[PDB]
RNA sequence: ACGAGACUCUGGCAUGCUAACUAGUUACGCGACCGGUCGGCGUAACUUCUUAGAGGGACAAGUGGCGUU
């Protein structure tokens, strides 16, 4: 595939990246949610000595900011966090006017409907929620719920038929639409619980990752898995390059970027610290996402900090 | 309008109410140098030239400082008067001002905006302090 | 001191002996799954235990550990173990074999082997440790 | 640009002794405007090095009586006596405290002799932490007492007794109580 | 004697009646072959210089 | 623990010879949402679920309910 | 198994939450010079200082050195 390259090294947190959102708006807008008990934003500079300056500080929640997530524009953001609060935040004046609250044990992830009309949250309270973002009651259904915790839910980005999926640490893959709220599709077989479930923008493809070491996908269209896939070690995040047929996971301390053709590896872009020590444990890579441009990743990692990278080629 | 930023030591407690101005600080109906102990004045004078007057050009904050003693009574209306022109900046104009007058403040003392923890220990009978013990004969 | 007490060090072992597999490297992970896999009355102690545990795993992770033993790990640990060298080291082409030995064998009926090499004899009995 | 009160100057001070520079702060970032700062110097160990000297100096001025726990009017005392100093030579005070705690610092002398035993001493070298303790320690007592039954008031003897462990001059009581500290150490060999 | 400082390298111990003195093995910054053992007196880091006007003693070892 | 899973009884008997003391201390056994125990088990046990016998699969499939 | 520890009350941090004319921060009729002191008032930005309610937070958790490694 294209070589990839690094943008030097930044100071831009000192704790724990846990989740990262890079909106499909702007090419120098971007939200991190870290272990700083706080929420923060970046505006790309692209010059040698820094890159991403904050701004803005976005202190709102008690626990860590679990999950933050744009939907297709600049302008709001949604974050959850560890004490089940939902929050709303407007970069305009680092405010909110509304707090959501439906979980009483712990939030790990949510998810904002393109339509901003569902807002539908992973919890440890062993209960999927499905509410909107104005506070208007809506008919929901406990029955066939997750029987251990429910890690992460995402959305389906066009204009179609709404869809959930469901992850759990019961090793489950649960299917939901909106108009039924109810269980279209089980999928089971994972040897280890499930960290992080993704779904594509084309609307007909998923995938699952987590401790049972297989990045193997699923087609929501009628459920069954498709592509074989394992991994060298534990799954925590997953995506797709919005432009491409590529499935974007990290392994840990490394990523996994397949070629087109026929997702068969070219070369893994090892990083490591260079130090006469190998006793030092690699840093674990939580979340990644894709720029607006498409050829800059931006990264969470465990060593507090952002490993941009870019394409050179040569 | 506050930043609502408080601070303290010892019993003492010390908040910075905020607008916007051009750099006038007062302290319980007193400017900021104005303060009695005039020795404690290099104290109470420690933040405005330690990153210089003009940053205190564009901010009106007054410090309204409740508390016991009066060394206790400082060390909270300085370190409040830096957490709020720390939060101040932080929340309205930027960070990059903001993380190079926290990182300025820092290094000049680490305890310039983090509260000191420590609090009068309570006094156990057979002693008249904390440690002290009523003297005995052999 | 911070040494840990046989009540936080037993829990931690039970944890991780019985749920190996939610565990994970992290703290904060550790405190949460202890949290719902367990009753674990005061949140001190719950700390107590997760800390215990992440530092289990991180002496699982330099290999093996004296004072726990899991058997959804241990079939691994016999999987990694089946190493077969290519070439025993067994079967050498030469093997140097005393002269008293070699009668040994000959006694033996097995005088016509072809690999065996006799070697010389020390010249001297000198063995033992120089008594005192 | 920071200086010590309002007009002593931090770059004009030098150690030029390397036994005792990690120990003695007053030309790095270890500069203030008011010698009362409190801290959480001696609740530590590798953390009560960092205090600046005249900090520590400032600490150790009260003691015995009510006079404890008055760190004020040692600012006060301290102001006072530093002016008398800058005044009476017309050199930077800093570097003249600097050179008085090089001279007055005790080098080496007796302790319990290596393994075992107390029947009498045996010399052995003296930090350079324990040196500066004790340097502090002399230049307080005798200033001190020689404030004691004297006409003269404080912010004298202080002041006089400084200048002389600057110096060397003999009626200085911490460079005399120096070399008797090293007269021990020669005689307990 | 010659003066000649020395350098603390590494914290042997305490020793004395209270446990006062400090064996710490000092070397002289001239040849770095020699690291001799002094027992020193007050609170002793690691890495710090004692000055010597006096080296033909040594400390209680072995 | 003492002051909610012991119940202590001190009380002075009658004798011939003189007034005999009796101390009875019971330690109240510990059941959840019952009337004859504390609902707060004792802080320094811990109690551990056995975890679920679930065979692991081995194939991925596709279940209908 | 008891004791130790665990435990409880306390001392410290949450601009997160349930909120308070028996608490204040915000509401202004000398604007006393043509942007300011208030507990000299010139008689509805809501919980930030105050108040202990429920959760959270710290565990030797990360790095390095020593150590049956």
């Amino acid at each position: 595939t294209e070589q990839m390259t690094l943008r030097g090294t930044l100071k831009g947190h000192n704790g724990w990246v846990t989740q990262i959102a890079t909106t499909p708006q702007f090419p120098d807008m971007i939200l991190s949610a870290s272990r700083d008990k706080t929420i923060i934003m970046w505006k790309l500079t692209r010059d040698e000595t820094n890159y991403g300056i904050p701004q803005r500080a976005l202190r709102g929640h008690s626990h860590f900011v679990s999950d933050v997530v744009i939907s297709s524009d600049g302008q709001f953001a949604l974050s959850g966090s560890w004490d089940g609060t939902l929050r709303l935040w407007d970069l305009t004046t680092g405010t909110t006017t509304r707090r959501f609250v439906g979980h009483t044990k712990d939030v790990l992830s949510v998810a904002f409907s393109s339509d901003n009309r569902q807002i539908v949250s992973g919890s440890r309270d062993k209960t999927i929620k499905l509410w909107n973002t104005l506070g208007v009651c809506k008919y929901t259904v406990q029955d066939e719920s997750h029987s251990e915790w429910v890690s992460c839910v995402r959305f389906s980005p066009n204009s179609s038929n709404p869809i959930i999926v469901s992850c759990g640490w019961d090793k489950l893959v649960k299917v939901w639409n909106l108009a039924n709220c109810k269980l279209k599709t089980n999928h089971i077989g994972h040897t280890g619980y499930l960290n992080t479930v993704t779904v594509s923008p084309d609307g007909s493809l998923c995938a699952s990752g987590g401790k049972d070491g297989q990045a193997m996908l699923w087609d929501l269209n009628e459920g069954k898995h498709l592509y074989t896939l394992d991994g060298g070690d534990i799954i925590n995040a997953l995506c797709f390059s919005p432009n491409r047929y590529w499935l974007c996971a990290a392994t840990g301390p490394s990523i996994k970027i397949w070629d087109l053709e026929g997702k068969i590896i070219v070369d893994e872009l090892k990083q490591e610290v260079i130090s006469t020590s190998s006793k030092a444990e690699p840093p674990q890579c939580t979340s990644l996402a894709w720029s607006a441009d498409g050829q800059t990743l931006f990264a969470g990692y465990t060593d507090n900090l952002v490993r941009v990278w870019q394409v050179t080629i040569g | 309008q506050s930043v609502q930023v408080f601070g303290r030591k010892k019993t003492a407690t010390a908040v910075a109410h905020c607008k916007r101005g051009n750099g006038l600080i007062k302290v319980n109906g007193r400017p900021l140098e104005m303060i009695e102990p005039r020795t404690l004045q290099y104290k109470l004078l420690e933040p405005v030239l330690l990153l210089g007057k003009e940053r205190f050009a564009g901010v009106d904050i007054r410090v309204r400082v409740k508390g016991g003693g009066h060394v206790a009574q400082i060390y909270a209306i300085r370190q409040s008067i830096s957490k709020a022109l720390v939060a101040y900046y932080q929340k309205y104009v930027d960070e990059a001002s903001k993380k190079e007058i926290k990182d300025i403040l820092i290094q000049y003392d680490r305890t310039l905006l983090v509260a000191d923890p420590r609090r009068c220990e309570s006094k156990k009978f057979g002693g008249p302090g904390a440690r002290a013990r009523y003297q005995k004969s052999y | 001191g911070r040494v840990r007490t046989k009540t936080v060090k037993k829990a931690a072992r039970v944890i991780i002996e019985k749920y190996y597999t939610r565990l994970g490297n992290d703290f904060h992970t550790n405190k949460r799954v202890c949290e719902e896999i367990a009753i674990i009355p005061s949140k001190k102690l719950r700390n107590k235990i997760a800390g215990y545990v992440t530092h289990l795993m991180k002496r699982i992770q330099r290999g093996p550990v004296r004072g726990i033993s899991i058997k959804l790990q241990e079939e691994e640990r016999e999987r990694r173990d089946n190493y077969v060298p290519e070439v025993s080291a067994l079967d050498q082409e030469i093997i140097e074999v005393d002269p008293d030995t070699k009668e040994m064998l000959k006694l033996l009926d097995f005088g016509s082997l072809s690999n065996l090499q006799v070697t010389q004899p020390t010249v001297g009995m000198n063995f033992k440790t120089p008594r005192g | 640009d920071i200086k010590l009160f309002g007009k002593w100057s931090t770059d004009d001070v030098q150690i030029n002794d390397i036994s005792l520079q990690d120990y003695i702060a007053v030309k790095e970032k270890y500069a203030k405007y008011l010698p009362h700062s409190a801290g959480r110097y001696a609740a530590k160990r590798f953390r009560k090095a960092q205090c600046p000297i005249v900090e520590r100096l400032t600490n150790s001025m009260m003691m015995h009586g009510r006079n404890n726990g008055k760190k004020l009017m040692t600012v006060r005392i301290v102001k006072h006596a530093f002016e008398i100093i800058h005044l009476l030579t017309g050199e930077n005070p800093l570097q003249v405290l600097v050179n008085a705690i090089i001279n007055s610092g005790p080098r080496e002398d007796s302790t319990r002799i290596g393994r075992a035993g107390t029947v009498r001493r045996q010399a052995v070298d003296v930090s350079p932490l324990r040196r500066v303790n004790q340097a502090i320690w002399l230049l307080c007592t005798g200033a001190r007492e020689a404030a004691f039954r004297n006409i003269k008031t404080i912010a004298e003897c202080l002041a006089d007794e400084l200048i002389n462990a600057a110096k060397g001059s003999s009626n200085s009581y911490a460079i005399k109580k120096k070399d008797e500290l090293e007269r021990v150490a020669k005689s307990n060999r | 004697q010659p003066i000649k400082l020395a350098r603390v390298t590494k914290v042997l111990g305490r020793t004395g009646s209270q446990g006062q003195c400090t064996q710490v093995r000092v070397e002289f910054m001239d040849d770095t072959s020699r690291s001799i053992i002094r027992n020193v007196k007050g609170p002793v880091r690691e890495g710090d210089v004692l000055t010597l006007l006096e080296s033909e003693r040594e400390a209680r070892r072995l | 623990p003492v002051n909610y899973y012991v119940d202590t009884a001190v009380r002075h008997v009658l004798l011939r010879q003189g007034v005999l003391g009796i101390k009875v201390k019971i330690m109240l056994p510990w059941d959840p949402t019952g009337k004859i125990g504390p609902k707060k088990p004792l802080p320094d046990h811990v109690s551990i679920v056995e975890p679920k016998d679930e065979i692991l699969p081995t194939t991925p499939i596709s279940e209908q309910k």
